[PDB]
């Protein structure tokens, strides 16, 4: 079977990345590793170990044997950040290694959260959305809570987050609170609660009916 | 011993046959038998399958001198392995011994030269 | 260059059959091994079976029971068919050209060389909605406003802004998928007009953003 490390690495533009895969088991020299970007289809980037498959530029490399096995990209380019897949022989049950993403390093950068209550339009639907915002952090770990009248909500949200942005490394998250429109008259304070290491304490983004 | 350099499907075999595959020759018919030896554990098979063509007579005859010294258990175990697999699957065992008739000579020159 | 082409239906309910087809063109199918993969979300690519040329056939014992591939030669042609299919089955499905052959001591070589774009499997109960569109009127100074685009199906919607005049600072998020079986996004940006299409239902909106 085939090990993948680290599963995320974080590197800057131009920094030289080095990726490794171990087998259990010799594969000799028939290793390969793929490259997925967002939205699309891998793509072979190095067979056999060292050999750049049709189209793939000279900033990526490969070696080993066996067993130990690397894959370098002597400059990353903004293209390059993107999740790698070493494969070897045809394995089952997993044919794939389980990745490395290579994500854009940066700073530090707190969200800036927003709230919105749910629009008159919708409401006359029956039902009630609040949408709580975080915008542009780094690094991807958050934490929202949702307190309606202080009563902490579990099972009633859903969260999504952005892909890293290309220009300045950061992402963005969203939680949707959901609750009938009967219910949510019943209630006067709705807060979301933020964790993020880039703030100074959790914060809290709140209104009232 | 020793074979020659000098000595028609092609490798196109392997749209007939899924090289994904088990195969009857394989690295494990080699395990513990040094390189000096390889070409006289690759005469055993050569004479367990014939036996058990043209090309193949004329790089076996001249094998026939083809001996080793000292104890070659270690070896007639590692046919012995072949030769039981190649029977067990019984009609399938032939077949896929006769099969596989050019991988046995792929190794063959491999290993005797 | 050789490309593959999948073709195949986005969407399916519980108990139908997945069929997908692939056409080979610019190269031929002799001497490649022909693959479909698949890649649920959140997951790595995951190997389905392999066919020959000959016709032979390799599956992920896991699928065992319910797949199919073969192939027409004739018409540089591969395909899948999946029985009974669930929301586990959900994924983008791939084509792959694998190239192989012999290597190492009497070993072999494998490698998935030419990869389809993919075609996004839906497996759902659910019907075609077209979505309701709501404005959403700490750090910066700064203020946000945005569109709830909820209660939709099937995927895809496309968002803009100002008829995509208006491009910094939005951020479009990921649809997820409610416990009703539709889907929800929304789109933000820290006049302002969102423009939301749901082809599938011919949905257009376009939603005035108010303080």
């Amino acid at each position: 079977e085939l090990t993948q490390s680290p599963a995320t690495l974080s590197l800057s533009p131009g920094e030289r990345a080095t990726l490794s895969c171990r087998a259990s088991q010799s594969v000799g020299r028939n290793l390969g590793w793929y490259q997925q970007k967002p939205g699309q289809a891998p793509r072979l980037l190095i067979y056999d170990a060292s050999n750049r498959a049709t189209g793939i530029p000279a900033r990526f490399s490969g070696s080993g044997s066996g067993t130990d096995f690397t894959l370098t990209i002597s400059s990353l380019e903004p293209e390059d950040f993107a999740v790698y897949y070493c494969q070897a022989r045809l394995l089952l049950p997993q044919t794939f290694g389980q990745g490395t993403k290579v994500e854009i390093k940066r700073t530090v950068a707190a969200p800036s959260v927003f709230i919105f209550p749910p629009s008159d339009e919708q409401l006359k639907s029956g039902t009630a959305s609040v949408v709580c915002l975080l915008n542009n952090f780094y690094p991807r770990e958050a934490k929202v809570q949702w307190k309606v009248d202080n009563a902490l909500q579990s099972g009633n949200s859903q969260e999504s987050v952005t892909e890293q942005d290309s220009k300045d490394s950061t992402y963005s998250l969203s939680s949707t609170l959901t609750l009938s429109k009967a219910d949510y008259e019943k209630h006067k304070v709705y807060a979301c609660e933020v964790t993020h290491q880039g703030l100074s304490s959790p914060v809290t983004k709140s209104f009232n009916r | 011993c020793r074979l020659d350099k000098s000595n028609m499907l092609a490798k196109e075999a392997w749209n007939w046959d899924d090289i994904t595959d088990v195969r009857l020759i394989g690295e494990k018919l080699f395990h513990g038998v040094s390189m000096s030896e390889r070409c006289y554990l690759m005469k055993q098979v050569l004479n367990f399958t014939l036996e058990e063509v043209p090309f193949l007579a004329r790089l076996s005859n001249r094998l026939s001198t083809c001996h080793i010294e000292g104890d070659d258990l270690h070896i007639q175990r590692n046919v012995q392995k072949l030769k039981d697999t190649v029977k067990k699957l019984g009609e399938s065992g032939e077949i896929k011994a006769i099969g596989e008739l050019d991988l046995l000579f792929m190794s063959l020159r491999n290993a005797c030269i | 260059e050789v490309q593959l082409l999948e073709s195949g239906p986005g969407l399916l309910k519980p108990s139908e059959t997945l069929s997908l087809t692939c056409t080979v063109s610019g190269g031929s199918m002799i001497n490649y091994y022909w693959s479909w993969i698949r890649q649920p979300p959140g997951e790595r690519p995951q190997w389905l079976g392999h066919i020959i040329y000959g016709g032979t056939t390799k599956y992920n014992p896991s699928l065992e029971s319910r797949i199919t591939i073969s192939r027409d030669i004739s018409k540089n042609q591969f395909s899948l068919r999946l029985n009974s299919v669930t929301a586990a089955d959900t994924a983008i499905y791939y084509c792959a050209r694998v190239a192989i052959g012999v290597s190492g001591f009497l070993n072999y070589y494998y490698y998935m060389d030419v990869w389809g774009s993919g075609t996004a499997v839906t497996v759902s109960s659910a019907s075609t909605k077209g979505p309701s569109v709501f404005p959403l009127a700490t750090s910066g100074g700064t203020a946000a406003l945005g569109c709830l685009v909820k209660d939709y199906f099937p995927e895809p919607v496309t968002v803009s802004w100002n008829s995509g005049a208006l491009t910094s600072g939005v951020h479009t998020f990921p649809a997820v998928l409610q416990s009703s079986g539709l889907y929800s996004l929304s789109s933000v940006v820290t006049t302002y007009i969102c423009n939301v299409n749901h082809k599938p239902s011919n949905t257009k909106v376009d939603k005035k953003v108010e303080p």
